[PDB]
RNA sequence: GUUGGUCGAUUAAGACAGCAGGACGGUGGUCAUGGAAGUCGAAAUCCGCUAAGGAGUGUGUAACAACUCACCUGCCGAAU
């Protein structure tokens, strides 16, 4: 998805994935903004550990 | 040539010639021609004539920044890292994009043997079998880390071993018998120490074409964007299938661990 | 990284990589500059390479 | 390597292999057999210089026309030039269809580079 | 997540996934509001798709 | 020897010494003929690529060769 490697590359950086930065990332890419999907992905992801997550997965 | 004399090598006119042909072309390559002999030389440059051609040039050459000065650009003393040259070694322009002209360098090389008091561009190593050589001194054979021993009245090689490591330089000795056991261990050509080609400098880790180790890196971003997307709960188009298999690992949990029938 | 992520993108959104249109957009956009001689390697592995098979596998 | 010389369709010749080494460092008449077929081209005439390739256990010349072979033939003519280009000693000038096919098929076994180069050709290793 | 259990436990019953009927409610009977935007991309999600595959498949 | 001069050259567009590298191809379209890309020998002289590499100073394979130096680079930093 788009969206998920565009919050990933903000989580590497140590910028805040919020609805502002996720989706200028989206525009750069070349698909288009569909209003709901970067503020709801954004809203969704945080406060959730993704290190453990990666880690994980069986 | 005609003019053998030390009377004019032109100074300032052949400056031009160097300038017109910068002017031209879009790359600028720089390669050391130093390493290869003359009849060699021809053989690599014709290939590479059919693109754009090359022309070679003395101290002119260094006063990179009028060339660049009279077009517009950025690959003189001061912008491009340093000017490489070498002895014996011109400026080679070409058609040919910066991974191609790597390649039609590397694929073309005319093998010689090392040369003496230069360092080694590679490991010299020597194979097993007879030499090929009467007896005589085989003494010297041993000095250079050649091992050797009389069977059947002759020398012969009782088993491959490196005679001399990389940055190690080339004995008399040991080119003289590497050439008469035909190992000639460098293949030699233009290696290629720098490319300026389109605004920018490319330094050799462009050149190369290793990646397998891109690949790795590839691999390990998409299972990042994978083990993200079973947790969150987002029915986008890679995730949709994810999502599920985590509610489903609920299910499984209970019953694995336990022997509950459901 | 920061340069393995910028093609990742493009892949995944379903956008060629090329230099100037969105190979250095995506880095730029995040506020990390692109270098512009390690760049062109990255893009190189996306050209004559089937990225599909890469995509199924995991690290 | 010692050359050695010969004259079309010859083998095993005592004048040429003996007093010169019998090619290879031994085995005369092994070069004789190889350069017999190979060197019968254009009439016998005048001594073909032949310039000499060792094998392994086997001596053999391939003629081809190398500049070398074609050297005294060309002209055709049994004296020479001598002192040449202020007073030519015959009269056998060769032709310019005769020259431009002879020079060619040197220009492929010399380690010739441009095609464009048989026009520079010529003054100081030839009418020189 | 709040999102995924719902419409999953509907899937069990045989039951589609709605919005008022079962979709909202199981997290309504945990004290749970549902987001609105959300739920319409899980109800979604159960519509065009062969969702026996999914559960068939482990992880 | 040392001194100041004179007339020309070459020189910061990096020359000149000394290392280290290169010193090839058009080419043995040709004459000594047994033979000689320059080379036991002889009248001869320009290109390709050029910044370079003599249609040749020698070392030499009775051939090729690389080697030498004369020609120029890398090193060199001021005169020669």
């Amino acid at each position: 998805v788009a969206c998920t490697l565009a919050a990933l590359i903000l989580h590497d950086d140590g910028i805040p994935i919020t609805s502002e930065k996720i989706a200028t990332v989206v525009k750069a890419a070349g698909i288009k903004v569909e209003a709901y999907w970067p503020a709801l992905f954004a809203k969704l992801l945080e406060k959730r550990s993704v290190d453990d997550l990666i880690l994980s997965v069986g | 040539m005609a003019i053998k004399r030390t009377k004019a090598e032109k100074k300032v006119a052949y400056d031009k010639k160097l300038c017109q042909l910068l002017d031209e072309y879009t790359k600028v390559l720089i390669a050391v021609a130093d390493n290869v002999g003359s009849n060699q030389l021809q053989e690599i440059r014709k290939g590479l004539r059919g693109d754009s051609i090359v022309l070679m040039g003395k101290n002119t050459l260094i006063r990179r920044c009028i060339k660049v000065h009279a077009d517009n650009t950025g690959n003189k003393e001061f912008l491009e890292l340093m000017p490489l040259l070498v002895g014996n070694v011109g400026l080679i322009f070409t058609k040919g994009d910066l991974k191609e002209v790597r390649e039609e360098v590397a694929k073309y090389k005319v093998g010689a043997p090392a040369r003496v008091g230069l360092v080694a561009p590679v490991d010299v190593v020597v194979p097993p079998g007879n030499t090929g050589l009467d007896p005589s001194q085989t003494s010297f054979f041993q000095v250079l880390n050649i091992p050797t021993k009389i069977n059947k009245g002759t020398v012969e090689i009782i088993t491959p071993v490196e005679l001399i490591k990389k940055g190690d330089k080339v004995g008399s000795s040991e080119s003289a018998l590497l050439a008469k056991l035909g190992i000639r261990p460098f293949s030699y050509g233009l290696v290629i120490t720098n490319v300026y080609d389109s605004g920018s400098v490319f330094s050799p880790e462009v050149l190369d074409l290793t990646e397998d180790d891109l690949m790795e890196k590839f691999a390990s971003g998409v299972s990042m964007v994978a083990s993200v997307s079973l947790a969150i709960s987002y029915p986008t188009i890679a995730a949709a299938p994810h999502m599920f298999l985590n509610g489903y690992k609920n299910v499984l949990a209970v019953a694995v661990e336990t022997e509950y029938s459901y | 990284m920061k340069f393995i992520a910028a093609y990742l993108l493009a892949y995944l959104s379903g956008n060629a990589s090329p230099s100037a249109e969105d190979l250095t957009s995506i880095l730029e956009s995040v506020g990390c500059e692109i270098d512009n001689e390690k760049m062109e390697l990255m893009l190189s592995q996306v050209k004559g390479k089937d990225i599909t098979e890469l995509l199924a596998a995991g690290r | 390597d010692v050359f050695v010389r010969v004259t079309g369709g010859e083998v095993g010749a005592a004048s040429s292999l003996a007093p010169k080494i019998g090619p290879l460092g031994l085995s005369p008449k092994k070069i004789g057999e190889d350069i017999a077929k190979e060197t019968a081209k254009d009439w016998k005439g005048l001594r073909v210089t032949v310039k000499l390739t060792v094998q392994n256990r086997q001596a053999k010349v391939s003629v081809v026309p190398s500049a070398a072979a074609l050297v005294i033939k060309a002209l055709k003519e049994p004296e020479r030039d001598r002192k040449k280009v202020k007073n030519i000693k015959h009269s056998g000038n060769i032709s310019l269809d005769d020259v431009i096919e002879i020079a060619r098929i040197m220009r492929n076994r010399s380690m010739a580079k441009e095609m464009a180069g048989t026009v520079k050709e010529i003054l100081g290793t030839c009418v020189s």
